[PDB]
């Protein structure tokens, strides 16, 4: 099974005579889909991996200045100039400073001074455009009627057997048909990149910390930047946003850098969506994928089965899930072959009357070996009740009081 | 996550020993401390140390404090161990294993997945 | 200190319940220690066998059955590796493991369990 | 010769990140270094059930900790009247062809 | 106030309430920091594996 | 600045042939307009396929739609994919871009051989 | 849009080599870039340069700093190439080509129309 050890679990029932069961999948959220005569499936959106993107803008948050130089002329002589003004790697500024008989000239007033310095970046961030064409959603399915993960030792395990398969959903390929096998085929025509992840979002990378940022919030980040084309010794634009030179007492201006800007922007995207995980593929931490479920060509596994006879015996203690459902795991201990597990909630013992709801539709034992275990889930009624599985002879009861 | 060990056949005493470990099925730098454990001829398991996957911090053994140095490189998805100034008693069967440090499931706080293992002696030549 | 200790050899007839203890050092409280058990077939790269902390906080190996149980005796702090359905393939070397205050791996000597015949 | 009053840390780096978690009904988690200073810790609950290895369902209990360490500090000193040493330059008129001094 | 190598003057009522880690005196080697949680954020959403 | 190319390629008729073209470390494959030429001995190289993205791509004159393109910015390599290998396509392929000063850089020549 | 390249077969060492192609079916004074690309048989492609049909601008291989000089004749609708002071290793097969750089739907940036090829060798005997 799957989808039992989570809180964000959403139960939905399928219309009798209808094959469309629309549902919403989200990161960290599970969905349990049930029908009247169709098997119960547990679907979950596991990963949203985006990859193979191109950079748009690259902002610098750690800049280092170098090569401080200046050239100045006295008031009446005119405006100052320095050769490094025409250089694309230098930031300059023209300001007025006191001049007169004291310094170097013969007239009092304000002379012109130009101060240039060689800009260079030490640490920068890169934002990329994630076009709808390249991102892969992953959805995991798990049908009820198995113990934990049989023969497949992991939980994801494999795609090679029934009850377990992964369906990759991506825009330009939204519809998908999951070949469960034996149980049939579960269709899902999901709705990718419209349920969420609109084109306002860029994939921002800074110091291995990744995020998704809005459309114009990334455009006007007040930092030096260069466009989406990378070459050696890049050309930085608006370097003055990180290199400030404002006036001193007089006679010269000082140029200082704005220090680092990593934590300054760390607090600037509070609440923004996060995509921390890496491995050459951005693994998102948020999802709101809308999907449509097609229950046309799936069928119950245990409909042509006869009821099991060699009564069960409990394996673990029946536990109450987070939403009130009951879960039990039992070892059948009889080589009846493939047979249908009789499961029922009984308020009394006179007649085993249906009192509540059964989550795992028609539990079935799997193999023909001697001892086999299986897990099923039930929906108890509010108040006192019992739990009985097996034929009347050698029944097993467990007192259960829910809410 | 099936780790395969590769290393030289024999090293002379007081000579640098290097073992290379390829994980081959899981991306390093996601977490999951990677370590090296040995069993000299037939005795119990002795550990040497492990390196952090994401951060890269190295935690070693108090007895093997000044001789070993564990390295990591996620470009080709491998991590190695460097044993300097080996002794005759250091002949062992080494295994690079996996381990989780921050997870919410204590089963993975132990060495879940193990490597194949290499045997190395410290005898002379022939 | 902080060293685990347990006998070099144990054996039992196939079918009976074999209990493999693991006595921790005096500076440890086994009631709050996640016990880790390793199984090593003679030459095949010991695998994780059973982690036990409590009768409701336990996790076994990927394929080992429920015959393998764990328990703790907090009177003299000593974990247990219980194997109920002793088959001939349970003949292997078993280790236990805990962690110190600074989270350094502390392994045990371990018992070379032999299934008789 | 002023003295420090309060020093702030604007660049810090953590290490020795460790966590401990127990399934519900097993009380609360605990770490050895959680009482040690220069550590940051937080205790919260996570979803736990049979799929994780357990006997019951519900919220577990886990605490995480990391070893605090500062990389760059900023220091705030006190300006006490013990050292202010103002310098006042004087220049009289009647001579001194050119310059300030 | 001196932070990297540049220095400023600061109103003490503003300096006393800077939300950052801090210690009182002049501990050189191993300081005992106060409010270490100012820089260490713990994202922990109810699923698993608080970061 | 130079682009690396594989010398040898072999594939079964009907399979998907992958032709890589790895740009140098000074170039980012995601932001370069890739051009693919096909040449057989005795014929000037005809322009085969232009590719920049799955939404910015132009095939050659009389080239079937089984000729696609792709990029892997992790390894910084551009691709030339040909599904359904027919015998008429066996030739040597080249990739080309233009760098900062608009200088064309070609490859080594991929010798495509369909079994 | 026929491109017709033609020229001498053998140019001697330390001599100015020249080749020319006529654009048989398209006027040069329209914007397209017309250039030369050479390669020895079995060796990779190497561009020589291209000349503008509008302004006459020329930009060549960085290796051939002052060696090449692409000529032009707009009225007769031909464009030439004059590699001055050739070396012995310049033996290769040359190709005439037409491309565009002025923004006409980037596919046209690559050389879409080629010539036929002229084999040139540098020898003494």
């Amino acid at each position: 099974i799957r989808c039992i050890g989570v809180s964000n679990r959403d139960f939905v029932e399928g219309m009798s005579g209808g094959t469309w069961v629309d549902v919403v999948l989200e990161h960290g959220g599970c969905v349990t889909v049930m029908a009247q005569d169709k098997p119960t499936v547990d679907i979950e959106l596991v990963t949203t991996t985006v990859s193979n993107m191109a950079e748009v803008r690259s902002y610098c948050y750690e800049a280092s200045i170098s090569d401080m130089a200046s050239d100045s002329r006295c008031p009446t002589q005119g405006e100052a100039y320095l050769d490094k003004q025409s250089d694309t790697q230098y930031v300059c500024k023209r300001t007025l400073v006191d001049r007169g008989w004291g310094n170097g000239c013969g007239l009092f007033g304000k002379g012109s001074l130009v101060t240039c310095a060689k800009f260079a970046c030490s640490k920068k961030m890169t934002g990329k455009s994630i076009q709808p064409e390249n991102l892969e959603y992953r959805i995991m399915l798990s049908v009820h009627g198995s113990q934990h993960s049989g023969m497949i030792v992991n939980d994801t395990g494999h795609e090679t057997d029934e009850n377990r398969a992964k369906v990759e959903i991506t825009p330009n390929s939204p519809r998908a048909e999951a070949t469960l096998g034996g149980f049939g085929s579960l269709g899902l025509d999901c709705e990718p990149r419209t349920g969420l992840d609109f084109s306002d979002l860029y994939y921002l990378t800074m110091n291995n910390k990744h995020w998704l940022v809005h459309k114009e919030w990334f455009h006007d980040i007040p930092l030096p930047w260069h466009a989406g084309a990378d070459t050696g010794t890049p050309h930085w634009n608006n370097k003055e946003a990180l290199v400030e030179f404002k006036d001193a007492h007089a006679k010269r201006q000082t140029v200082v850098v704005l220090g680092s800007q990593e934590g300054a922007v760390h607090t600037a995207l509070a609440g923004a969506l996060e995509a921390e995980m890496d491995g050459a593929k951005g693994r998102l931490s948020s999802g709101h994928l809308k999907c449509r479920l097609k229950m046309d060509k799936l069928r119950l596994k245990g409909v042509s089965y006869s009821l099991c006879t060699a009564a069960f015996t409990f394996t673990k203690i029946p536990a109450e899930t987070l939403h009130g459902t009951v879960t039990v795991e039992v070892q059948y201990a009889g080589t009846d072959g493939p047979c249908k597990v009789p499961a029922q909630m009984a308020v009394d013992m006179q007649t085993l009357t249906p009192v509540g709801r059964l989550i795992t539709a028609n539990p079935v034992i799997t193999e023909s070996t001697e001892n086999s275990k299986m897990m099923l889930e039930l929906d108890p009624p509010f108040g006192d009740s019992y739990i009985v599985i097996g034929v009347g002879e050698k029944k097993i009861t467990h007192h259960w009081h829910r809410s | 996550v099936q780790l395969q060990e590769s290393g030289p056949g024999l090293v002379k005493p007081s000579e640098t020993l290097s073992l290379t470990c390829a994980v081959s099925g899981y991306s390093i730098s996601s977490g999951y401390y990677w370590g090296w454990i040995r069993q000299p001829p037939g005795k119990g398991l002795e550990y040497i140390g492990y390196i952090s996957g994401s951060s890269g911090s190295t935690y070693y053994n108090p007895s093997l404090k000044s001789r070993v140095t564990i390295s990591k490189d996620t470009s080709k998805n491998q991590f190695s161990l460097k044993l300097s100034s080996v002794t005759a008693a250091d002949t062992a069967v080494y295994y690079c294993a996996r381990r989780d440090r921050v997870g919410s499931y204590p089963y993975y706080y132990g060495l879940d997945s193990w490597g194949q293992g290499v045997l190395v002696t410290v005898s002379s030549a022939s | 200190q902080s060293v685990l200790t347990q006998p070099p050899s144990l054996s039992a007839s196939p079918g009976a319940s074999a209990r493999l203890p693991c006595t921790l050092s005096s500076d440890l409280s086994v009631g709050s220690k996640n016990m880790y058990w390793y199984q090593q077939k003679p030459g095949s790269a010991p695998r994780l066998f059973l982690y036990y902390y409590s009768d409701s906080d336990k996790q076994l190996g990927p394929g080992v059955p429920n015959r393998v149980s764990g328990s703790k005796e907090t009177s003299s702090n000593t974990a247990f590796l219980l194997i109920s359905g002793l088959q001939p393939e349970d003949e292997a070397d078993y280790y236990c493991q805990v962690y110190d205050g600074s989270a350094n791996d502390v392994f045990g000597s371990g018992t070379k369990l032999t299934v008789l015949g």
